[PDB]
């Protein structure tokens, strides 16, 4: 079994929960929901050499936690740190998170993303990034809303992780599905409530 | 650089679970889950939806996967019992209950599918009846 701690951090509203509830239901929430305080969910990538398993603490981002994201670090193997682009704020706060990080878990992996790419007026502009550069650290832009490049991050990880830097990520093992007879009611019944359903306008 | 953490897996017969199937369709679509925690509809996925019939056992199920990643977000067996239902009028997609396993782990959704056009709804929806014709 292949597991990994990864710890998502950055200023709310940037994105890191949407970035993960989409990897993990194909999901796009729309709304913002403020995270309590940190929430874990597992993630898993099928590779060449075996598949792997993220557990992602998606943590807070309302300064108001600032303490307890000390516990959420500990013994974490890797992080992604966010922030908008389409808020300057939060790239400026960047460093910070950065510090935090490696005050409680030096070095380690570490992937900056300017999530949201997909909304035209852009504010942080591509030559204005540079923190990853001075702190030598892979950076990728995202689009929760266009997956846009939403695999590279922990690709780009789990072969740090591992130690095989051609490692990739491949498709994944179409298992035989459970087998459910019986129509009587059964299918029958199964109809009426899906009327339910169908009576929800279908989004996009 | 990073000194690796866990000792090198070895490679894979990088499988697929797809082969021993023949694609008796396979168009690309978006996927829809609904809810019901809430009453909204829920984005499952994008990518192309596969009617596989198997080369032995001769059972077809529908496999949809999603695309950069690639993973699973259909997985049922089709039946007899599911009627794909238009939606709203929407001659662009419809919606069907499945005890789908996308996940691994059965569980009853209900689905929708919603085509680029009609013609691509028009032939899932041939195809996939044509796939419960036998
Ligand atoms: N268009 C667009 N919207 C996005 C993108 N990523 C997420 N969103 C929007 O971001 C908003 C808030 O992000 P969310 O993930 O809820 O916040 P967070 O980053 O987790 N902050 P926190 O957890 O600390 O409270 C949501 O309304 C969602 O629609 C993106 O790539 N672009
Ligand atoms: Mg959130």
């Amino acid at each position: 079994q292949v597991q990994f701690k990864l710890v998502l951090v950055g200023d709310g509203g940037t994105g890191k929960t949407t970035f993960v509830k989409r990897h993990l239901t194909g999901e796009f929430e729309k709304k913002y929901v403020a995270t309590l305080g940190v929430e874990v969910h597992p993630l898993v990538f099928h590779t060449n050499r075996g598949p792997i398993k993220f557990n992602v603490w998606d943590t807070a981002g309302q300064e108001k936690f600032g303490g307890l994201r000390d516990g959420y670090y500990i013994q974490a193997q890797c992080a992604i740190i966010m922030f908008d682009v389409t808020s300057r704020v939060t790239y400026k706060n960047v460093p910070n998170w950065h510090r935090d990080l490696v005050r409680v878990c030096e070095n380690i992996p570490i992937v900056l993303c300017g999530n949201k790419v997909d909304i035209k007026d852009r504010k942080v502009k591509a030559k204005s990034i540079v923190f990853h550069r001075k702190k030598n650290l892979q950076y990728y832009d995202i689009s929760a809303k266009s997956n846009y490049n939403f695999e590279k991050p922990f690709l780009w990880l789990a072969r740090k992780l591992i130690g095989d830097p051609n490692l990739e990520f491949v498709a994944m093992p179409a298992l035989a599905p459970p087998e459910v007879v019986m129509d009587p009611a059964l299918a029958a019944q199964y109809e009426h409530d899906l009327e339910v359903a169908q009576t929800t306008a279908l989004p996009d | 650089h990073f000194e690796p953490v866990v000792p090198l897996p070895d490679k894979i017969e990088v499988k697929t679970g797809e082969e021993d199937e023949e694609e008796f369709f396979c168009n690309r679509a978006k996927l829809f889950r609904f809810d019901v925690e809430s009453k909204e509809w829920k984005e499952r996925g994008i990518g192309n939806v596969k009617i596989l019939r198997h080369k032995t056992s001769g059972k077809i199920r529908l496999l949809m996967r999603r695309e950069q990643v690639l993973k699973i977000c259909a997985n049922h067996y089709i039946s007899p019992d599911m009627k794909l239902t238009p939606n709203a009028g929407s001659d662009r997609s419809f919606v069907w209950h499945a005890l789908d396993y996308a996940d691994e782990l059965p569980k009853p959704e209900q689905l929708a599918i919603r085509f680029k056009t009609p013609e691509e709804a028009a032939l899932f929806k041939c195809k996939f009846e044509e796939a419960q014709s036998i």
